[PDB]
């Protein structure tokens, strides 16, 4: 029922300016904090901007700046993203994210299919040193991740999120905030982990478990991703 | 505070602002209580001011949003759900003036008007309606006048009913209902002889509600 | 008729009263002892009865 | 000499 | 002529100053105690405005004894240059706050009981914290150029200290009086006059809209309507006869200085300013029992106050 | 007539029940627990003053996690409270603003409200829509709903104005059980910790122990002088407390079906709106009409504290599942967390 479709993109002249629009459906748009997340053509994800519900807090990244502007139209359920100068590093697979925040919420619950943008010719670091692991069916494999600062806040919870990017598919939330299972996700994707280095558990690996696993910290707003761990089916 | 904690705080502020807006909207709206003894004129009154539990009403007269909760169908102990209607501006007590020469057709010993008299006395002297005015509507005045032309009022009221004239009988009954208000200083009973074809009862309710609003504003300020 | 309905109501009231009267009972002394034993057993985990340190308090801290 | 009513008493002017 | 010589006046002003102190300080102490203890339960719309008026009078009479001893000492101000700057700042901002809380109460009563079905949103969006804040800030800004004049030091040098308003630190003696006239005229315009105009023009409408709604011809109804219609005038005219004498004697003197008004009057036109001052001061002590105390629920709240 | 004979039989049965209770009344709880150490004075201070409601709070209910909290009011709002940070998680606008009871499901995904509309409305707290939508309107009662408690995510028990209690199926809107044995207005129902025997109190000054798997008035509890307003099960499901407007609250056990203790004071002339029990069942907090909630020692009928600090009558009251806090609500539109 919940659907997010991205519009706008393609090829841009150097120092160009194009607006990316995201029209929402199937959920209460005005109660969700919209996001924008980019992805290099071969590398991992990267956070771009964030507009809260009610247009209260407008937080951008460091690589992108005043060129990138994020706007929300509660009416008509459209999320926007405009830029004023397109450097060569701005060619990416941009993704929209819905995020809702209360006590037991599940932030980064849903994503979108994304849109293509191509150019024309401190922050916590999530490393995830493991790059490729051959995986066999049923084999219980584990994915590691390490941050540059302790993610366990004084609220008794840590702000590490886990995502799965199947080949050719949009990123999907697996566990949110240190091993809390998301909605519509098989229970084989367990979590577990503590401290500043965190592990994962897949248990009975199936054909749908193939892909690349991404990390993200939600403690500080820079919101740094990490290079993923591809699971080659072998 | 973490990012999620601040976002939750912002959500709480948005919820608080919505609650404040809703409360301000509701504070500028008038609560009425349609509650009387006889249900025969109940339906007529509620229908004409409109045009399995608590039923609602929403009519706007002269830029005043009214809601009137008719609670006659509850058929439960009144002492437990009547404290809910404590903020009600006025109770529209509708009673049948044609119950004269009738004996309620059920008890066969006590008049329907006589029972409605105790019902009024209880409502008007209730603890929660100390400062709540009552808009008394005496319906079936046509049937009352034809019955008074048929026979005198002495049958229903042997204790000096007055005269055979409809005006005198109605005045005596209206006084016999008004004097039941022991607290004749805080509240004020608004009596109104309403015809079946009459359409000014909505205007009468509006006038009574405006007067009660002025009274409550006077009390809210220091001028009381 | 109404008389038959009253007879049925009286019969069901009598049946309910008999069923309630058939219930086995123990001593009030035993019930009080059980309540006291539960209270003494769980008296060490009640935060309201014995205030917990402010650090452990989810509200004070 | 006319006093200016400003010497004695508060509320100057 | 001149040579103001009233032994009785000099001997009497300190006593009445101290009397209005010993009356008003308590007369607002009880009001503050009530409006601060029994506030969240009563939730009256006038609590903010009566609280502002009560604190205005409290400050209006707190620094009275030093002025009284100033008069009694045959001048000779025994206090600092900054301190009676402070005193005048207080007893002037308090004057403005008193008249403006009276007019604010009048305006709130207008929006409450004149057009209750067409002015509720305006009343809730204006009559409240924001109106009080604007009133107090405006009072401070109108009393701003007052501490910019007062100094301290003798002019006869016969050990006669005074803290007159200098008017030379800001201007010259040539246009000195010619500009004090204008400053006092503007002060009269924004003091007694304008709040009196607004307060009367809205209390009159309150009467016009209440004498047709409480006029239900019934014994209790006439008593209630008589009470309200009488208290409206015992409200307006109290301000109107304890503030008008001050602003009339003052303006008569100021006009005469440029009119050479004869001195067959000066004997008391020069020495009734203390008496008009005392009358204006007792107006402050009379406010608590009229724009506050009257309402019996407030009264029984006062009985709850210790 | 035969009606007189049946009435005589009923009177004889009542006499037999009374005689059995009297025979089983060998001692008293007050005598048995007189040698124990007095609890002492428990002075609680408000930690969180939950503000935002704009009318009388008619009911509240704690969540299972002892942090989330739900409240209802005449404004027409059901508010989920984050008691730790005073954050309003949700704000549900009711269909009818005449609510007298609310419930938090043990799983935490459902909240139920009802009142003078005679409908128990169930709201879905967890949805991909990102909002709270009404999931089911359980209707069929002929009186105002006064108390509703969840058994599971698909089963609720509802005590209405009319003498009828109901066990409902959330999925299929039919009523599973009829629970028809009262002779008056039934206000408060409790629920055993095991959810197989729920007790309920009415306006006949009688409390009924109901069997929920089949439907049966297992036991009847008399002793009050006026209508029972509040009820609460003991931590262990073999006792419960009742509150009435006769200015008394009593302890009724189940295995002996007699009154154990009556908690009354001379200075208390007002009624009781809500009652509740603490963990270990040493404290019996009761919300009175004299504007303050009172802490009673359950084992010893003696004063142990007063939760003063509510302007109007204390309507609703509840203790957490972990016993950390007491959340008290009143008609002055304020929710207070006492610890």
């Amino acid at each position: 029922d919940v659907q997010l479709v991205e519009s706008g993109g393609g090829l841009v002249q150097p120092g160009g300016s194009r607006k990316l629009s995201c029209s929402a459906s199937g959920f209460a748009f005005s109660s969700f904090g919209m996001h924008w997340v980019r992805q290099a053509p071969e590398k991992g994800l990267e956070w771009v901007a964030y507009i809260s519900s009610g247009s209260g807090t407008i937080y951008y990244a460091d690589t992108v700046k005043g060129r990138f502007t994020i706007s929300r139209d509660d009416p008509k359920n459209t999320l926007f993203l405009q830029m004023t100068s397109l450097r060569s590093e701005d060619t990416a697979m941009y993704y929209c994210v819905r995020s809702i925040y209360y006590y037991g919420s599940s932030p980064f619950d849903f994503w979108g299919q994304g849109t293509t943008l191509t150019v024309s010719s401190s922050d916590i670091v999530m490393t995830q040193a493991t790059s490729s692991v051959p995986v066999t069916p049923g084999e219980s494999v584990s994915i590691s991740c390490r941050s540059s600062k302790s993610l366990l806040h004084s609220n008794g919870n840590t702000y590490l999120y886990w995502f799965l990017q199947r080949p050719g598919q949009s990123p999907q939330l697996l566990i949110y905030r240190m091993s809390n299972l998301a909605s519509g996700v098989p229970d084989r994707f367990s979590g577990s982990g503590s401290g500043t280095a965190f592990t994962l558990t897949i248990s009975r690996l199936e054909a749908e478990d193939v892909g690349v696993y991404y990390c993200m910290q939600h403690l500080e707003y820079p919101l740094t991703f990490g290079a993923g761990t591809k699971l080659e089916l072998k | 505070l973490s990012a999620e904690d601040k976002a939750a705080v912002e959500r709480s502020k948005m919820i608080d602002r919505n609650l404040r807006e809703d409360g301000e909207k509701a504070a500028r709206e008038v609560k009425l209580l349609l509650l009387g003894a006889g249900e025969s004129g109940k339906n007529t009154i509620v229908k004409q001011m409109k045009i399995t539990g608590i039923v609602e009403t929403h009519f706007t007269f002269k830029d005043l949003h009214f809601k009137m909760f008719d609670v006659g169908a509850q058929r439960s102990e009144r002492k437990k759900w009547i404290h809910c209607f404590e903020g009600v501006t006025a109770i529209i007590f509708c009673v049948a003036l044609s119950d004269y020469d009738l004996v309620l057709a059920e008890d066969e010993e006590m008049n329907r008007m006589h029972e409605s008299m105790k019902l009024f006395d209880s409502i008007c002297n209730n603890k929660w309606f100390t400062d709540t005015s009552i808009i008394l509507f005496l319906n079936k005045k046509d049937l009352f006048e034809e019955k008074i032309k048929k026979s005198p009022l002495t049958i229903c009221y042997p204790e000096y009913a007055g005269s055979n004239t409809y005006e005198e009988a109605a005045a005596y009954i209206q006084c016999q209902f008004e004097d039941l208000n022991k607290r004749k200083d805080t509240k004020e009973i608004y009596t109104h002889f309403t015809c079946s074809t009459d359409t000014k009862n909505v205007q009468f309710v509006f006038d009574a509600v405006t007067d009660v609003i002025i009274k409550n504003n006077l009390k809210d300020c220091g001028l009381f | 008729s109404n008389n038959t309905a009253s007879i049925a109501q009286a019969r069901k009231l009598v049946e309910q009263l008999k069923m309630e009267a058939n219930i086995d009972r123990i001593k009030v002394s035993k019930a009080a002892a059980d309540l006291m034993a539960y209270c003494e057993a769980h008296a060490k985990e009640d935060p309201l009865l014995t205030p917990v340190p402010a650090s452990e308090n989810p509200f004070r801290e | 000499q006319r006093p200016r009513l400003s010497h004695k008493g508060p509320m100057p002017f | 002529c001149e040579y103001t010589d009233w032994k009785s006046s000099g001997a009497l002003i300190p006593a009445i100053y101290m009397l209005v102190f010993l009356l008003g300080t308590t007369g607002n102490g009880l009001v503050l105690w009530t409006v601060f203890r029994s506030s969240r339960e009563k939730r009256r719309s006038a609590d903010i405005f009566i609280a502002s008026l009560a604190v205005a009078d409290l400050t209006f009479v707190v620094t009275l004894p030093l002025w009284a001893t100033y008069t009694y000492r045959d001048y000779d101000w025994p206090f600092g240059t900054f301190f009676c700057k402070l005193s005048s700042y207080l007893i002037f901002v308090n004057m403005y706050a008193s008249v403006f809380c009276l007019t604010g109460l009048s305006f709130d009563r207008y929006l409450a009981i004149v057009r209750p079905v067409a002015n509720a949103r305006l009343r809730l969006r204006v009559s409240g914290a924001v109106a009080t804040a604007v009133l107090w800030v405006l009072a401070a800004l109108l009393a701003m150029p007052v501490m910019v004049l007062r100094t301290t030091g003798d002019l006869e040098n016969t050990t006669k200290v005074q803290c007159y308003m200098d008017y030379s630190m800001v201007a010259t003696v040539s246009s000195e009086w010619a500009w004090e006239v204008g400053l006092g005229v503007s002060s009269t315009t924004v003091g007694f006059v304008v709040p009196f105009t607004i307060m009367l023009t809205c209390y009159f409408f309150i009467a016009q809209t209440i004498a047709g709604h409480f006029r239900k011809e019934r014994i209790e109804g006439l008593r209630k309507r008589r009470r309200l219609l009488s208290i409206i005038v015992v409200l307006v005219v109290t301000f109107a006869l304890c503030w008008m004498p001050y602003h009339l004697v003052k303006t008569l003197y100021m006009l005469g200085s440029l009119l050479h008004w004869p001195c067959d009057f000066d004997l008391f036109l020069m020495n009734i300013f203390p008496y008009c001052t005392c009358i204006s001061y007792v107006n402050s002590c009379l406010n608590p029992f009229l724009y506050a105390f009257f309402d019996p629920r407030f009264r029984q709240a006062c009985t709850s106050m210790l | 007539s035969e009606l007189d004979q049946l009435r005589q039989e009923a009177e004889q049965l009542k006499n037999q029940i009374r005689d059995a209770r009297k025979a089983c009344a060998d001692a008293t709880l007050s005598q048995i627990t007189n040698n124990i150490d007095p609890v002492g004075r428990i002075q609680m201070r408000t930690r969180r003053t939950l503000r935002g409601h704009l009318a009388k709070i008619y009911a509240m209910h704690w969540g299972t996690d002892s942090r989330l909290l739900v409240s209802a009011s005449q404004d027409g709002k059901l508010i989920i409270w984050d008691s730790y940070t005073t954050n309003k998680v949700h704000a549900i606008p009711l269909r009818s603003s005449w609510v007298m009871t609310c419930a938090y499901a043990p799983s935490g995904n459902y909240v139920a409200c009802g009142g003078l509309d005679n409908i128990c409305s169930i709201y879905n707290l967890k949805t991909r829509e990102g909002n709270v939508r009404v999931s089911r309107e359980l209707a069929g009662h002929t009186g105002y709903l006064s108390c509703c408690r969840f058994l599971d995510d698909n089963q609720i028990v509802t005590s209405s104005g009319d003498t009828t209690c109901a066990l409902w199926d959330i999925e299929t809107g039919q009523q599973t059980t009829t629970f028809t044995g009262h002779t008056g207005d039934v206000m408060s129902l409790s629920l055993a910790p095991d959810t197989r025997l729920f007790v309920s109190g009415a306006c006949d000054a009688s409390a009924k122990l109901w069997d929920v798997r089949e439907g049966m008035c297992r036991q009847t509890f008399t002793g009050h002088e006026s209508d029972i307003n509040a009820i609460c099960f003991f931590p262990n499901g073999n006792a419960f407390a009742t509150g009435s407007d006769d200015a008394t609250c009593r302890l009724f056990d189940l295995r002996a079906d007699q009154e154990l203790m009556t908690y009354s004071h001379d200075n208390i002339i007002c009624g009781i709106t809500s009652v509740s029990f603490s963990k270990s069942g040493r404290l019996l907090l009761a919300g009175y009409d004299d504007f303050n909630c009172n802490v009673w020692d359950a084992l010893k009928a003696d004063r142990a504290g007063v939760l003063a600090g509510h302007d109007n009558r204390v309507s609703c009251l509840g203790v957490t599942d972990d016993g950390m806090a007491v959340a008290t609500g009143s008609w002055d539109s304020f929710l207070k967390i006492w610890n």
